């Protein structure tokens, strides 16, 4: 098969710069009719993907003429322009030179924006499913970047260990920031043999760790 | 306007076969290819195969050679394509396309897994000048759960989060919402919780308490 290989998992850049995509591949896409038969595709958060090059060089109806590509006919460039907060998303070349055809493994688009401190709120468990028998504490950090941060639990100011779950969205197509949800499962005998409850967050937006806490029955 | 419309996601169990439609409307089905894709989970795409609608020939990559089966019929504008011995390894949201690269199928969800259909729980995150709150959805069986808020009347400033595997097996995730704090006294927020495989439809009502 042809191999298609793209170094960079992932790329920085400040909104208003260019940046390049690079992809090689094992076997020169060039056609003897002249065509050099590379597609570059990107693909959005929860969207099928969507054309952006044909024939590696040729720009698809309707993408923005700040997107162009070129290449060898073994190395391509895909090279966007003006680089917007809404092209962030995961950029795939493929190959249908031969079959089988071929894709690159991606190359996700970051925004580098400000540095900013997540927003940290915490959630005790609703009354709701206390009755059910279980516990569910939930930590929300809100609306921050870089994506790195670190969340402990505190229960009676003892750190915890082997009982929370963390969920991060993809970075945000208008303001560029992440938000993470930690949840600390206790059964609800466990739960209620404790008072403090804390998450302490780390961050590079923050000097030293940001504690948000609550006092069980209040 | 053209469309290719693929059929709904499926829970399979392993050892069976499953298969996939894809329809075809605004154009011509019979003069262009239909391409498959497979993505799994957090991964990246892989080929499949392609048919002619036109004549019914295939090419198949040999990866999926025995996995695979690509048909279509002419009379209805759909391309199907079967997979057999169904195994984890083909759970994954499977994608048709049209031949030229600019049509895409909204893709199908395959879940292979012997285990039942759950419906989740779904607890308040009460709010205690912004306030943050939200609705933990709990112990759910396959993926995926939709959130809406205010039957889709609040957008702005509404994270669903990805959900999360349990160690019991089943699924869990939260959707949360920052607001004026002066709108909790106002404003009712509702989260419109959906999970299709079991039929769940909860609509909380999120109160500061
Ligand atoms: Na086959």
């Amino acid at each position: 098969d042809i191999v298609m290989t793209q170094a960079a998992p992932s790329v920085p850049v400040t909104p208003g710069e260019s940046v390049s995509i690079s992809c090689r591949s094992s076997k020169s896409l060039l056609h003897s009719n002249g065509n050099t038969y590379l597609f570059w595709f990107l693909q959005r958060p929860g969207q099928s993907p969507q054309v952006l090059i044909y024939r590696m060089s040729n720009l698809a109806s309707g993408v923005p003429d700040r997107f162009s590509g070129s290449g060898s006919g073994t190395a391509f460039t895909l090279r966007i322009s003006r680089v917007e907060a809404e092209d962030v998303g995961v950029y795939y070349c493929m190959q249908h030179l031969e079959y089988p055809y071929t894709f690159g493994s991606g190359t996700r688009l970051e925004i580098k924006r400000t540095v900013a401190a997540p927003s940290v709120f915490i959630f005790p468990p609703s009354d709701e499913q206390l009755k059910s028998g279980t516990a569910s504490v939930v930590c929300l950090l809100n609306n921050f970047y870089p994506r790195e941060a670190k969340v402990q639990w505190k229960v009676d100011n003892a750190l915890q260990s082997g009982n929370s779950q963390e969920s991060v969205t993809e970075q945000d197509s208008k303001d560029s920031t992440y938000s993470l949800s930690s949840t600390l499962t206790l059964s609800k005998a466990d739960y209620e043999k404790h008072k403090v409850y804390a998450c302490e967050v780390t961050h590079q937006g923050l000097s030293s760790p940001v504690t948000k806490s609550f006092n069980r029955g209040e | 306007q053209v469309q290719l419309q693929q059929s709904g996601a499926e829970l399979v169990r392993p050892g069976t076969s499953v298969k996939v439609s894809c329809k075809a409307s605004g154009y011509a089905f019979t003069n262009y290819l239909i391409e498959w894709i497979k993505q799994r989970p957090g991964q990246g795409l892989e080929w499949i195969g392609v048919i002619n609608p036109g004549s019914g020939g295939t090419n198949y990559n040999e990866k999926f050679r025995v996995k695979a089966t690509l048909t279509a019929d002419k009379s209805s504008s759909t391309a199907y394509m079967q997979l057999s011995s169904l195994t984890s390894d083909d759970s994954a949201v499977y994608f048709c396309a049209r031949g030229g690269g600019y049509y895409w199928g909204q893709g199908t969800l395959v879940t292979v897994s012997a285990a039942s259909t759950k419906g989740p729980s779904v607890f308040p995150l009460a709010p205690s000048g912004t306030a943050a709150l939200g609705c933990l959805v709990k112990d759910y069986f396959p993926e995926p759960v939709t959130v809406s808020w205010n039957s889709g009347a609040l957008t702005s400033g509404v994270h669903t989060f990805p959900a999360v595997l349990q160690s019991s097996g089943l699924y869990s995730l939260s959707s949360v919402v920052t607001v004026p704090s002066s709108s909790l006294g106002t404003q009712t927020y509702i989260c419109n919780v959906n999970h299709k495989p079991s039929n769940t439809k909860v609509d909380k009502k999120v109160e500061p308490k």
